[PDB]
RNA sequence: GGAAAACUUGAGUGCAGAAGAGGAAAGUGGAAUUCCAUGUGUAGCGGUGAAAUGCGCAGAGAUAUGGAGGAACACCAGUGGCGAAGGCGACUUUCUGGUCUGUAACUGACGCUGAUGUGCGAAAGCGUGGGGAUCAAACAGGAUUAGAUACCCUGGUAGUCCACGCCGUAAACGAUGAGUGCUAAGUGUUAGGGGGUUUCCGCCCCUUAGUGCUGCAGCUAACGCAUUAAGCACUCCGCCUGG
């Protein structure tokens, strides 16, 4: 259980969340922007993502799991500046992914935004 | 000539670094060889040959 | 999905960075964030070959 | 001329005493109303209670208390609408000499003691000894512009 | 894997060969056509032979040898200085000096030298001197390292040798067979593959055709260490 | 115009090649969405110009595996292809329609247009049943505003989907009926046909029929159209004659 483990990361149009686990995924320990006292519309920011990333992968302490090879899953603002702030952590990033949810055309998307 | 849909390794060099198709601007291919690739690299991906992601 | 080492951070993204432009990810959901009209996509992509 | 480009920014002169620019900008901002000998005087009369209260002689003194004055980040508001439009920008070296002193003279008139022979003296040995109260505006600065950090 | 891939082995353009008119009969064995005066390296062949190449290549520095690297075609004099410290291999930049494999017993007490004037003048020796004569001791000390300047830590024999040209460095290859050293080498049209053991068919008036072909080659001894 | 003959171009069948999201039915497949079950795990998630309604400590979201179900078919994908129009986009098989090219064997005007008639005809609708995942009129609630029944947000029914009958209307538009001739050129591209070459297949060259972009003559009230006419003609049909 130590030094070995998957980061997730999905920073939506909103809120950054990030949940650190290990490479068979059981959820170690996860943080957000919401968690750090931004209540609305300044989770949309890199700068969530200076401190969310680090807080939960810092407050880890069970295993001491201290690799990540995170995985990206969401078209975001603060996306490439959760990775940047991991390296605050220093946990070795060693092998990134942009896993995101890419439709072959599937199901019909909401309605256009007047 | 015909592609046929067992020769992968003519066939996968056509296939993206993903999964993807690449279009015959970047290729080069003729019409009537890309259509004619097309079909043969989707009977590829129904028998594993191939993937649909990577 | 390629994996960077034998390096810094700083230098894994720069090639992260282009691995993700030139791949179908953020074009494709920036399309699908509304439901665009079935004729209007045809002339959308029309404006996006006739300029090349 | 503030759109053709920028304006020909023009030379002081330097005092006679300490032989520094810094001590002439000073008489020219504590100058009310054109009074350049009234306030000349008191400047003159404001660095030797410096010098009685330090052993050091007050241009050492001075160039040490402006520097627990001067910050290194403020808010410049940019016109976004919806959005915070409070951006942390960084001070140029001209407006960080300016504002130093404007913080030193603004603060040194809302003391106790009437005569600025000593309103302007006791600011200075405070911003000497970083304490008082025009070091604990640019903390102040630096809890405004170092909380809104997401928009550097 | 095992083998360069056919889409960036012809990218660096290794297919193009000489003129017509300007060939070597020998050569038809790894020659697929010829386009406009132009011939075509028979890129499969090629590729089996590159592999054959790395095999070698691989169990040379297996035993612990020295692999020669020689380059002095003015478009790839640089493209070997750079392969062959990756390596850790000595290199040769400027013209073969006549006799650096054969007559080395002069060449060694000559990099025996430049293992002593450059500690000539960083210690004492130096201020006691006439200052044009300090000058004849430097305009000796750049030129030493001009053409041994790959050759600085190398006090042996070699076990083996990579070339860019046979035509060109056709002084190295004659001193190579006279002491019956392995040799490997980047051929194409106007050049004889009789003396060279190793045969690599690629293109040679074009960088990207030398480095990312020599790169490989100076790969291949890495992964043979350990 | 009638009658008796003769002809081959028009029209049609042969023979030989092609190209195609042309239809219909039955199978197969992957990514995603939603819901459920479970593991691990802890305070928010979600949303906006800002918030709130809503959801969560009866373990939410996030993460991982598995399941069920419905709907579509990323990339290829293009001022590309096919069809009379509406339209048609995963893949496979069966059944079936049309066009184009080339050869000239054959039939010998068999042609064109077409009132009344008879059939197809997007969506939204309606009927009888299914199915119901997303989306979503109506509807409910929260914000905005000067004000709302609007815009925005949460939720949500018919519908969206299938089968069978209907309905027969669209800016159903190239706002241009069909057929056949004739009249500068230049340029992309499609299935070819050739080709010259080849290329390591690359190409670059002449060739029916499509499909675009420029542009003379001519035309138009002017914009513009211009071998895909809105030019020059002939046939037939639909239709207009102030708002």
């Amino acid at each position: 259980n130590i030094e070995n483990g998957v980061a997730h990361i999905r920073s939506t149009f909103n809120n950054t969340i990030v949940t650190i686990t290990d490479e068979f995924g059981n959820a170690l320990s996860w943080s957000s922007a919401g968690a750090l006292g931004f209540k609305g519309s300044k989770k949309s920011t890199p700068f969530a993502a200076q401190m969310a990333s680090e807080t939960a992968s810092k407050s880890a302490m069970e295993h001491g799991l201290k690799t990540v090879e995170v995985t990206v899953k969401g078209p975001g603002p603060g996306r490439e500046s959760a990775i940047r702030a991991l390296q605050s952590a220093g946990l070795e990033v060693t092998a990134i992914r942009d896993v995101t949810p890419v439709p072959h055309n599937g199901c019909r998307p909401p309605k256009r935004r007047r | 000539t015909h592609i046929d849909y067992k020769d992968t390794e003519l066939l996968k060099r056509f296939i993206s670094e993903r999964g993807k198709i690449l279009p015959r601007r970047v290729t080069g291919t003729s019409a009537k060889y890309q259509r004619m690739l097309t079909t043969a690299i989707k009977r590829s991906r129904h028998m594993a040959l191939l993937p649909y992601v990577k | 999905t390629v994996v960077r080492k034998n390096e810094s951070l700083e230098d894994a993204l720069r090639r992260f960075k282009r691995s993700v432009s030139k791949s179908g990810t953020i074009q494709e959901v920036r399309k699908r964030e509304f439901y665009e009209k079935p004729s209007v996509k045809r002339k959308k992509k029309s404006e996006a070959a006739r300029k090349r | 001329m503030p759109r053709k480009g920028s304006v020909p920014k023009r030379d002081v002169l330097p005092d006679p005493i300490h032989n520094s620019k810094l001590v002439t900008k000073l008489i020219n901002k504590i100058m009310l109303d054109g009074k350049r000998g009234t306030a000349q005087r008191i400047l003159y009369s404001a660095f030797d209670l410096v010098e009685q209260r330090s052993g050091r002689d007050a241009l050492e003194v001075f160039e040490e208390a402006i520097n627990n004055i001067m910050p290194v980040l403020e808010v410049k508001a940019r016109r976004v609408g919806g959005s915070n439009y409070q951006v942390p920008v960084e001070v140029r070296p001209e407006r960080r000499t300016t504002l130093g002193l404007r913080w030193l003279v603004n603060y040194a008139r809302l003391r106790g003691e009437k005569t600025m022979e000593d309103r302007l003296a006791n600011e200075i040995l405070d911003a000497a000894n970083n304490t008082g109260g025009a070091v604990k505006k640019r903390e102040d600065t630096h809890k405004m512009a170092e909380a809104n950090k997401a928009f550097a | 894997m095992a083998v360069i891939s056919m889409k960036q082995l012809l990218e660096a353009g290794v297919h193009f060969g000489h003129q017509t008119r300007r060939w070597n009969p020998k050569m038809k064995k790894y020659i697929f056509t010829e386009r406009n005066g132009i011939y075509i390296i028979d890129l499969q062949k090629t590729v089996k032979k590159v592999d054959e190449a790395y095999n070698f290549l691989k169990q040379v520095s297996e035993d612990g040898g020295q692999v020669l690297f020689v380059g002095t075609k003015k478009q790839a004099q640089e493209s070997v200085k750079s392969e062959a410290e990756r390596a850790g291999q000595f290199y040769i930049n400027q013209r073969w000096l006549g006799g650096l494999l054969t007559n080395y017993k002069t060449i060694s007490k000559r990099i025996k030298r430049i293992s002593e004037i450059e500690k000539m003048e960083e210690d004492g020796l130096f201020e006691v001197l006439p200052k044009k004569e300090v000058v004849e001791l430097k305009k000796e000390y750049d030129r030493l390292i001009k053409f041994l300047g790959g050759i600085r830590d190398m006090k042996s024999m070699p076990q083996a040798l990579f070339v860019v040209d046979p035509r060109k460095e056709r002084n190295a290859i004659a001193e190579a067979r006279k002491l019956n050293i392995p040799i490997v080498g980047i051929v194409d049209t106007n050049c004889d593959p009789d003396e060279i053991d190793y045969v690599i068919p690629a293109n040679d008036d074009a960088i990207r055709a030398v480095k990312l072909l020599t790169a490989k080659m100076a790969d291949a001894i890495l992964e043979g260490q350990q």
